[PDB]
C-alpha cells in the first residue's frame, strides 16, 4: 500500500507519497561525477570535486544513466523506500517520444523492480489538481514552456505548443541586462544569485510600455538587493523586463510568438465546440508562472485576441509550483485509479510497449 | 470487397469480447460499406468519414469533429492506428481504426456512453489488424 509520486523536471525533482498534500522532497535535478556519483543537494555541495550535468533538457530525459541515478537517489535517499514495494506514478512532458516512455517503463520494472507504475502527462496532472478535466494549461518551468489544451482528460490532437524559453532562460537574460546596468553576473554561482533576485523581485507589467515610462521618470519601482559578498544593488526596470520575454521572445533573439499568442494558437487548433471551455479554464502550472501580475497580463492579452464576447478566466493556483505533483498525489491515491496501473505481470507479458496501451 | 462469413465471425468474436462495443461498421479501402450491425447505420455519413480517413495534415488545423447518424463527435485522439470521437453531451463515443494502419479501410466501433473508449482500443485495434487481408 501507498503509492509513490515522482515529478521529474528539468531543474527540480518533486517526489513524495500519494495522498500527501505536498511533495516530501524537492531537490535539484543534477548528477555529479568525480573530476577525471552524487545527486541533488549533495552533488551541488561537492561541486568543487565533481562535473555536474542536468539529465533532463527542456522536459525530455536526455541522459539515461544519470536519470537512473536520479531515480535511485529519489527512492533510497529521499523517500527511504524499497521501490519494489510501491506502485510508482511518474510524469512526462507533452509529446514525449514513444521510445522515451518505453525506456522509462523498462527501467522502472527491470532495474527498480516496481510492482506497478504509470506515466501521466504533466499538464494533465496540473489541470486535475485544480479540479478540472477540461481546460488549457500554460505549464512553464525551468527548461520548457507548453500550451496544452485538454478535453475530458485527453490532450487534444495536434494542438500542443512547445516553447524552449522558460525560467533558466529568464535568469540568463536578467544576468545580461543587469550586466548592461553596470553589475557583473557571469559565473554559474552568479547565475544562482540572479535566479534568487528574479524569484524575489521580478514581476510582469500589465502595460509594458507604460511601465517603461514610469521607470525612466522616477525611482518608485526600484528595489534593493544585498549580494552574498555584502554589496547592495539596485534593480529598476529589469524587474519587469526579465519576464516580459515570455510575451516578447525577441528580447532574447527567439522568433517565437509570446505565450499569449501561443495560447491563442493552441486554442485555434481545437474544435469550435470546445474553445469556449478552454478560454474559460486557462490554468497556469510551473515555477515560471509565479511572477506577480502574470494572470492579469495574460487575461488582458487573451481578451485582445479572442472573439469580443468570449468569456475568459485565468486560474493561477497558490500551490502551482507543485500542482503537477499534487495532481499526481490525488490521482494515484484514488480507489478508481487502482485498475489503471501497469502491473509487473502486464509488463512481463507485453514488454515496454505496454505503456502506450495503458498510459493514455 | 464483398462481405464474407470469415468477416462475420471476426465481428461475432469482437462483439462478445468487448461488451461495450454497441455498434460496428466496416468500410473497405474503396470507401464503401462492407457490413454494419443492424442497431445503427453510418450510410448517410460516409462522405465525411472517408474524407477524414483520407486526410493529409498540412501546421494547419484539420478535421476535429465528425457526425454519424445525427450524433456529433469531437475528435480527441488521432493517430494512424486509432481515432477516438466523443460526443460532448453524453450520447456515446466512436473508435475508428484504419485498415491497414494509416489507410482508407476502417473498423469503426460505437461505444456505450456509460463506458470509456480507452478501454476498448486495444481489442478494436487488434481486430482491425485481423481484417487487413479480408478487406
Ligand atoms: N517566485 C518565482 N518567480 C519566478 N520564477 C520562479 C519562482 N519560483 C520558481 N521560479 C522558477 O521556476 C523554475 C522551476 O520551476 P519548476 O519546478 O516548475 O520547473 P521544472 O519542473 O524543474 O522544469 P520544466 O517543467 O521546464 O522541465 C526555476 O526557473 C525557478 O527560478
Ligand atoms: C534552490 C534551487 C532552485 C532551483 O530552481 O534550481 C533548479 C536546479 C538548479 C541546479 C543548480 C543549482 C546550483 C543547485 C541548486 C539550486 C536549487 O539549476 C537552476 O537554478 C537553474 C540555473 S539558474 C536557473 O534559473 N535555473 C534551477
Ligand atoms: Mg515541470
Amino acid at each position: 500500500t501507498t503509492a509513490l509520486v515522482c515529478d521529474n523536471g528539468s531543474g527540480l525533482v518533486k517526489a513524495g507519497f500519494a495522498g500527501d498534500d505536498a511533495p516530501r522532497a524537492v531537490f535539484p535535478s543534477i548528477v555529479g561525477r568525480p573530476r577525471h556519483s552524487y545527486v541533488g543537494d549533495e552533488a551541488q555541495s561537492k561541486r568543487g570535486i565533481l562535473t555536474l550535468k542536468y539529465p533532463i533538457e527542456h522536459g525530455i530525459i536526455t541522459n539515461w544513466d544519470d536519470m537512473e541515478k536520479i531515480w535511485h537517489h529519489t527512492f533510497y535517499n529521499e523517500l527511504r523506500v524499497a521501490p519494489e514495494e510501491h506502485p510508482t506514478l511518474l510524469t512526462e512532458a507533452p509529446l514525449n517520444p514513444k521510445a522515451n516512455r518505453e525506456k522509462m517503463t523498462q527501467i522502472m520494472f527491470e532495474t527498480f523492480n516496481v510492482p506497478a507504475m504509470y506515466v501521466a502527462i504533466q499538464a494533465v496532472l496540473s489541470l486535475y489538481a485544480s479540479g478540472r478535466t477540461t481546460g488549457i494549461v500554460l505549464d512553464s518551468g525551468d527548461g520548457v514552456t507548453h500550451n496544452v489544451p485538454i478535453y475530458e482528460g485527453y490532450a487534444l490532437p495536434h494542438a500542443i505548443m512547445r516553447l524552449d524559453l522558460a525560467g533558466r532562460d529568464l535568469t540568463d537574460y536578467l544576468m545580461k541586462i543587469l550586466t548592461e546596468r553596470g553589475y557583473s553576473f557571469v559565473t554559474t554561482a552568479e547565475r544562482e544569485i540572479v535566479r534568487d533576485i528574479k524569484e524575489k523581485l521580478c514581476y510582469v507589467a500589465l502595460d509594458f510600455e507604460n511601465e517603461m515610462a514610469t521607470a525612466a521618470s522616477s525611482s518608485s519601482l526600484e528595489k534593493s538587493y544585498e549580494l552574498p559578498d555584502g554589496q547592495v544593488i539596485t534593480i529598476g526596470n529589469e524587474r519587469f523586463r526579465c519576464p516580459e520575454t515570455l510575451f516578447q521572445p525577441s528580447f532574447i533573439g527567439m522568433e517565437s510568438a509570446g505565450i499569449h499568442e501561443t495560447t491563442y494558437n493552441s486554442i485555434m487548433k481545437c474544435d469550435i465546440d470546445i474553445r469556449k471551455d478552454l478560454y474559460a479554464n486557462n490554468v497556469m502550472s510551473g515555477g515560471t508562472t509565479m511572477y506577480p501580475g502574470i494572470a492579469d497580463r495574460m487575461q488582458k492579452e487573451i481578451t485582445a485576441l479572442a472573439p469580443s464576447t468570449m468569456k475568459i478566466k485565468i486560474i493561477a493556483p497558490p500551490e502551482r509550483k507543485y500542482s503537477v505533483w499534487i495532481g499526481g498525489s490525488i490521482l494515484a491515491s484514488l480507489s478508481t485509479f487502482q485498475q489503471m496501473w501497469i502491473t509487473k505481470q502486464e509488463y512481463d507479458e507485453a514488454g515496454p510497449s505496454i505503456v502506450h496501451r495503458k498510459c493514455f | 470487397g464483398p462481405m464474407s462469413e470469415k468477416i462475420e465471425g471476426i465481428i461475432d468474436d469482437l462483439l462478445n469480447l468487448e461488451e461495450n462495443a454497441h455498434g460496428i461498421a466496416i468500410i473497405g479501402k474503396d470507401g464503401k460499406i462492407i457490413t454494419q450491425t443492424e442497431n445503427w447505420n453510418i450510410s448517410n455519413d460516409l462522405d465525411k468519414l472517408n474524407e477524414f480517413l483520407n486526410e493529409k495534415l498540412a501546421g494547419k488545423k484539420g478535421i476535429t469533429s465528425l457526425s454519424i447518424q445525427g450524433i456529433k463527435y469531437m475528435i480527441v485522439e488521432n493517430t494512424e492506428e486509432r481515432k477516438i470521437g466523443t460526443n460532448i453531451t453524453g450520447k456515446g463515443h466512436v473508435v475508428i481504426c484504419p485498415i491497414p494502419i494509416g489507410g482508407t479501410g476502417a473498423l469503426i466501433t460505437y461505444v456505450n456512453p456509460r463506458a470509456g473508449p480507452r478501454d476498448v482500443l486495444f481489442n478494436v485495434q487488434e481486430y482491425a489488424k485481423k481484417l487487413t487481408d479480408l478487406i
